[PDB]
């Protein structure tokens, strides 16, 4: 009962210090039985040099999960996409520590992905959340021509035809078109004076100054903001009174890296008690196999929850990512952020705290104007 | 588009109704002058109405 | 300039190497003409397919791949796509693991496959099924990426259309292995004929379960899409018998025929990339790796392959990557467990049959049934009068039944084609009310062999001697 | 037609039988003891509805 599970990590002190984490955790409650190796590897931007280093080190050391962890380089992307492709062959399952891409959340292209952190995408339900404590039931909804998106806007519209509500206009943006006045100017001819906000960070830019310049930012208008959306140049070009998500325990490699190791760990132990257990070929060359205990890894990690870690609960959805997750009310005040609320499983959680509105309002606006104008 | 001058019958409701309820109203002559009904274009496989 | 085909262990080396070296030199003169580097590797890795990107980069700057496999993988198209879009090297999908299209390529990848999309295979289906009049929906759909899209779009086409389907609501499966949930939802389950979405290893559970409620009788139907019936040579027992499903095979177009194609596509997109620009293109210094910044200054192929005409047919793709004209083949799970093609696709995104109306036998049970009752009726008679279809996307009108006949090709030569016509009158309106009444399908024949007919040479003809025969 | 069960304890029968069961009121001449497990039959088939 002798395995050994290969890590991709950031630096060799955190590598170090994940590799006495798993020891720990091995050593820990869990514990009296055959104990486990540790192996970890380096996120090295060579793709032909690390993928052969991944086989020769991983796969000839009976490896059954994954640990890939976030870049370390926050500015480049460096989407973990040859890794679960190269896992995809023998239903590898992959724990990824913070990608919250919506194209991974989709199984049929990557049929072996796990995460502890939702995508873009479950912002669906705070949105919802907030419609209903805020009766808002006029809204429009602006989202960039992507994958993501696409998913997103998709969510939304299967969260909100539940309640027979459906938005009156939904505009489209393009990845690095600079012109919006035609589209910016759709939206205000419209009855409904609250803007969603879901794109890439440049183009949420140039529309939040657009929308300055068109005098969007006044008395009577609603902002909603996603997470990615707020930070960067948007903080700086932001005034006050702009509302917006953050999640909390968002960014803790060490915390979710052990909460993970713990949850793999859990999960194998109670697999090895099975009849059979598939091993992988000492080298990636020259062998095509698919694993017997590949759908059986995927249902036993389905079928398990986790209410000891660092966090209250882990528990995977049918995507297979993280489920009722944190989420704190942002706000602006005075170019500072202010937390307004914490929806741990999007209850009305309010706080004391007055929430300030754009143009200075102290009080929520409505977003029922006819202007009695009907041709 | 020239502006016409249209009076008759629904003028009069029209105006009862601006007066009973604050309305800016402004109206508009159809291009084709027809009621409107499910019609067929190319690609057949298709239900707009004119 | 440079086009490499690999293919594993198909046939001899040797003979399909000349083939494909003489394949460009037949016609289509152009300065630079493209050759051809096939090589034969049994083994698909991930190192292997970089060492070949490697030695193709080396070898003169191969412009072009066309990958062949033999293994039904999808992990194979998957891994390959980000090999191609990395490489800056358009790359075709031919039949093997590749062969099928399921998974979203980068907008930056430059991966076009011959596969089809699910969407063409609903319109398929949708057409099947006007053809038979199949007007009763059931969608019998189980948790799976891609299928509420698809579901999406197969209801915003159904009730665009002028036919006036039935909008029976979709019957999810909540889960796998319900022993008591499925029984629960049973009573949803009252239709004719059943769409299933699913995937091959849930279909076997789903077909027993049927088959437990008795879904295989005859005038039950089932529909199954290319996905579950990947495989032609495995059937298990427990499908029934007259299941339609839609695939393409290489019982109409063989590896040479694909590879062909392939080489004429990359033909023209080259010719067409020399008539715009005047540029050769280069690949990468290293073949993998990433130790430079990602640039791609020269103008990738899409915008050269929207139009491409090819020996007579435009073999044009579209912008996801699908092709404008697929085959589609339809085959019918004969008596005996094989597939039989009973008609194609390709006849310009038209329907085509080969009218063969009763091809449906329980299998799993053994229960006999004669509620298909053939009726002949006249024509010349006024309680009775035939019209011809209106060629307006519609049949015909709703208030009428269907109708064959058999037209006689030319004076001698004798065949008839089964016409679809729609018989409306007042014996149509007694045979209405005699189905409604006493529960059971009845047909309609139309009379081709001269009048009523009479007793000569001991012999009857016509609608009383069909009776007797 | 009177839907006669062919034996007790039939775990693939009662399914295929299943079929000329629709109606609304059921007349059921059984015993006690098959009582339990016709109910219960019936419960999974859902019979037990207003
Ligand atoms: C565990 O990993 C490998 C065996 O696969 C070995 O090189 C290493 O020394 C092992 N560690 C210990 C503490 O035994
Ligand atoms: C944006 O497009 C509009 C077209 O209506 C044009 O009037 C305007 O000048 C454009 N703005 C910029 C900055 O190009
Ligand atoms: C915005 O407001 C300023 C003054 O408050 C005014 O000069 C400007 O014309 C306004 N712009 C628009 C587009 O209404
Ligand atoms: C994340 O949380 C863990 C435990 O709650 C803590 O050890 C770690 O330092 C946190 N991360 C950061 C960046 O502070
Ligand atoms: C989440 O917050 C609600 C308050 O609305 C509380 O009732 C519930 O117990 C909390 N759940 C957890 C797991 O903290
Ligand atoms: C709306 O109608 C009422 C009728 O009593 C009138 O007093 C009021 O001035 C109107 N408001 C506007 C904006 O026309
Ligand atoms: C390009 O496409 C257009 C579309 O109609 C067609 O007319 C033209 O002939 C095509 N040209 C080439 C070189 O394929
Ligand atoms: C009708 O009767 C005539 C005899 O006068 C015969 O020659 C002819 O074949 C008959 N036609 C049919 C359709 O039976």
């Amino acid at each position: 009962k002798i395995v050994n599970i290969g890590a991709v990590l950031s630096t060799r002190k955190h590598e170090q210090m994940f590799r006495e984490a798993v020891n720990q955790a091995n050593k820990r409650h869990g514990s009296w039985k055959i104990q486990l190796n540790a192996t970890s590897v380096t996120h090295k931007p060579n793709a032909i040099q690390m993928a052969l280093s991944v086989c020769e080190d991983l796969i000839s050391s009976q490896v059954y999960a994954i640990l890939v962890s976030h870049p370390p380089t926050p500015n480049d992307h460096f989407t973990p996409t040859p890794v679960s492709y190269t896992a995809g062959f023998y239903r590898i399952p992959v724990l990824g520590l913070t990608t919250r891409m919506s194209i991974y959340s989709d199984k049929s292209i990557h049929l072996s992905f796990l995460r502890t952190v939702p995508p873009y995408s479950h912002q669906s339900s705070v949105w919802f959340e907030m419609m209903r404590v805020y009766s808002w039931n006029h809204i429009i909804l602006l989202v960039s021509d992507d994958h993501e998106g696409r998913a997103a806007q998709k969510r939304l519209e299967t969260l909100l035809e539940e309640r027979e509500s459906k938005a009156e206009k939904v505009l489209q943006f393009d990845p690095g078109t600079k012109n919006v006045t035609a589209l910016l100017m759709e939206a205000k001819e419209l009855e409904a004076r609250v803007i969603i906000l879901s794109a890439s960070e440049d183009d949420a830019a140039t529309v939040y100054r657009a929308a300055a310049m068109l005098n969007m930012t006044g008395s009577g208008y609603v902002w909603l903001v996603g997470e990615r959306e707020i930070s960067g140049n948007a903080l700086r070009y932001a005034p006050d009174g702009i509302l917006g998500l953050q999640l909390i325990n968002g960014k803790n490699e060490s915390a979710h890296i052990s909460d993970a190791v713990g949850v793999v760990a859990q999960a194998v132990h109670e697999l090895l008690e099975k009849e059979n257990i598939t091993d992988p070929p000492r080298g990636c060359v020259g062998n095509t196999n698919i694993w017997k205990t590949g759908p059986l890894f995927k249902r036993v990690l389905m079928s398990s929850k986790y209410a000891d870690g660092v966090t209250g609960r882990v528990e995977f959805n049918e995507d297979g990512d993280r489920k009722f997750a944190n989420y704190s009310i942002m706000n602006l005040q005075n170019r500072k952020l202010v937390q307004v609320g914490i929806y741990n499983g999007t209850h009305v959680i309010p706080n004391d705290r007055k929430i300030i509105w754009p143009g200075g309002e102290t009080e929520k606006p409505r977003g029922y104007q006819m202007s009695t104008r009907l041709k | 588009t020239v502006p016409q001058c249209c009076y008759g019958f629904c003028i009069d409701l029209l105006i009862k109704l601006a007066r009973t309820m604050n309305f800016t109203y402004e109206v508009h002559l159809v291009a084709d002058g027809k009621f409107g009904t499910q019609e067929r274009v190319n690609n057949s496989n298709k239900k707009e109405w004119n | 300039l440079n086009i490499a085909v690999m293919l594993g262990h198909s046939h001899d080396v040797t003979e399909r190497e000349l083939r494909t070296l003489w394949g460009p030199e037949q016609a289509a003169g152009l300065p630079l003409d493209v050759n051809v580097v096939a090589l034969l590797m049994n083994r698909t890795d991930p190192k292997s397919l970089i060492t070949h990107v490697c030695d193709l980069m080396s070898g003169a700057r191969i412009h072009g791949l066309v990958f062949g496999d033999d293994t039904d993988q999808e992990a194979v198209a998957q891994m390959l796509d980000f090999i191609s879009s990395h490489t800056f090297v358009p790359i075709l999908g031919i039949h093997g693991g590749a062969s099928m299209i399921m998974a979203d390529k980068d907008p930056t990848s430059t991966f076009f496959q011959f596969g089809a999309s699910i969407q063409q295979q609903a319109t398929v289906m949708l057409k099947i099924m006007q053809d038979y009049d199949w007007h009763v929906f059931s969608l019998v759909t189980t948790i799976f990426p891609g299928y509420r899209e698809f579901i999406s779009f197969v209801k915003t086409t159904v009730d665009n259309s002028f036919v006036g389907w039935d909008m029976q609501n979709v019957i999810t499966l909540d889960t796998s292995f319900e022993d008591a949930k499925t029984q629960v939802q049973l009573k949803k389950i009252h239709s004719s004929v059943i769409l299933l979405y699913c995937s091959k290893d849930e279909a076997v559970l789903i077909l027993s379960e049927a088959r437990s409620l008795g879904l295989t009788g005859y005038d039950f139907f089932w529909i199954v899409p290319s996905l579950v019936s990947g495989n032609t040579e495995l059937i298990p027992k427990e499908f029934p018998s007259g299941l339609i499903s839609v695939s393409y095979d290489d019982w109409d177009y063989s590896l040479e025929a694909r590879v062909r194609d392939g080489i004429g596509i990359l033909t023209t997109a080259a010719s067409s990339m020399l008539e715009k620009f005047s540029y050769i293109p280069e690949a990468k210094a290293s073949c993998y790796g990433q130790m430079e910044r990602p640039e791609v200054p020269m103008h990738t192929l899409h915008p050269f392959m929207v139009n491409v005409t090819w020996d007579g047919k435009d073999l044009s793709f579209t912008e996801e990557g699908y092709q404008v004209h697929p085959r589609l083949v339809v085959i019918v799970l004969n008596k005996d467990r094989e597939w039989e093609k009973v008609g194609k696709w390709e006849n310009h995104t038209l329907s085509l049959r080969h009218a063969v109306w009763p091809r449906y036998k329980s299998f799993s049970d053994c229960e006999p049934d004669d509620n298909h009752l053939s009726i002949v009726t006249l024509e010349e008679a006024p309680f009775v009068i035939v019209e011809d279809i209106d060629p307006l996307t519609e049949t015909c009108v709703r208030n009428t039944v269907p109708c064959r006949k058999f037209v006689k090709i030319n004076n001698s030569t004798n065949e008839g084609m089964n016409v679809k016509k729609c018989c409306k009158g007042f014996c149509i309106d007694i045979l209405k009310k005699l189905s409604r009444t006493v529960k059971f399908t009845y047909d309609l024949y139309l009379v081709t062999n001269g009048k009523h007919g009479k007793k000569v040479n001991n012999v009857w003809n016509g609608m009383i001697g069909e009776v007797v025969y």
